[PDB]
């Protein structure tokens, strides 16, 4: 439907899936294509 | 929290003459109706 990104995909699979997935019956390792979100803090040096 | 997510614990018993079966199953009808993003699981006795 066109309203969530890739990295917000990445996020939620990362936040609500993976956890649960990886502690699903015979799953060893499990590998996210993605990031889950950080809070980022982008500086400028200029600025500082 | 139950399987890594936050959870509130709920103790129950079937009705005098109602086997535990039709309890869980209208606990279960019951959960349905609740508010968006709100689920469900059995555990301890009734995961067995």
């Amino acid at each position: 439907d066109g309203t969530m990104t890739q990295e917000d995909i990445s996020d939620y699979v990362a936040a609500n899936m993976k956890d649960a997935i990886s502690r699903t019956s015979g799953v060893g390792d499990v590998q996210l294509f993605g990031s889950q979100y950080a809070m980022r803090i982008w500086m400028n040096p200029n600025e500082l | 929290r139950y399987n890594g997510l936050p959870s509130m614990e709920i103790l129950g018993q079937a009705a005098p003459g109602k086997s535990t079966g039709e309890a869980m199953e209208l606990m279960e009808q019951l959960a349905s109706k609740l508010p968006t993003g709100v689920g469900y699981d059995w555990t301890g006795m009734s995961y067995q």
